[PDB]
């Protein structure tokens, strides 16, 4: 049941909620429908406070979704360098490869993300 | 637009994980998918615009692309 | 394909200083400018696929895009 | 004269002509009819051992097009390797910038060539 409501919150940058949710004990970790958990959701959605309160919440750095892209990963793709700064001060494993052997550096430039690409190197 | 744009359109997000079209993301533009890239539910859904850039294919495969006729 | 790829085609080279529509090139990939750029002579005419992104445009300007027409 | 016919030569990918031209004392440097310049032409259209051989004979490395884009802005646009590490063994300026202040680093990221960004960026 709670662990719903968070992967909503934290698709919909729903702080306050993330937040009373988490102090119900809400598995902060929790996969959803598609494997997916609250902080590769809440970088998706660009939700930088929530990939805060879920981080210091304990959420896992680097999960993976379907082809091995963690959080990082993922906002390397976007272009989300505060995130992706975030998730580094936070233990993000800097040189993870996904079912391709990219890396979240490989990505941002793939995606022509110049200042995150500047910060993996 | 200190967001995305996806064309003139500043927008908040990009449809990378749901929404249709798909999309990639270059320096803040959301752009689209080759429509032969299957939608993909756990991931993102390409690369880039291009159809040897999907994850999956929404037809049939002709390494490396994705066709809607073989 | 070593080459330039345009779609399918394995090319030799884009069409980054002549050609019709002119490309920007990524990823060894071939790929258009927006329609509203002008096609440039001494340069290349767009860095990226939109309207934003031309040299110069081919119809008006309304900050930053080009565009067909004004509002 | 030799000027046309060595930028013609540049363009179309004639080592030879190239070559001779050079040695008949065409002008290194000569601008067709847009500014451009034999080694730029060379670099648009990816030929690498004319490339070396016009800055073998002093072809200026920051000749620039009509929007400020070097030899090495151009190679890292289209993605040519191996044109730009041989630009920059030749005196290219990595720092110079066009007209909307992109230096070729940042081109190469728009191209999104990762090893040729990496060679930029450790510069």
């Amino acid at each position: 049941d709670l662990g719903k409501k968070l992967l909503e919150a934290a698709r919909a940058g729903q702080d306050d909620e993330v937040r009373i949710l988490m102090a119900n004990g809400a598995d902060v970790n929790a996969k959803d429908e598609y494997g997916l958990t609250p902080l590769y959701l809440a970088t998706a959605h660009g939700h930088l406070e929530i990939v805060e309160v879920l981080l210091k919440n304990g959420a896992d750095v680097n999960a993976v979704d379907a082809i091995g892209f963690t959080p990082l990963h993922l906002a390397a793709f976007i272009g989300h360098l505060e995130i992706a700064e975030v998730l580094l001060k936070h233990g993000a494993d800097v040189n993870a490869q996904d079912k391709f052997g990219k890396t979240a550096f490989d990505i941002s430039i793939g995606n022509g993300n110049e200042d995150l690409a500047e910060i993996l190197q | 637009c200190s967001q995305f744009l996806r064309g003139q359109e500043c927008v908040e997000e990009c449809r990378v994980l749901q929404g249709l079209p798909r999309e990639y993301v270059n320096a803040r533009h959301c752009l689209p998918c080759h429509p032969e890239c299957q939608p993909q539910d756990g991931s993102v859904t390409c690369f880039g615009p291009e159809a040897d850039q999907c994850v999956a294919c929404a037809h049939y495969k002709d390494p490396p692309f994705c066709v809607a006729r073989c």
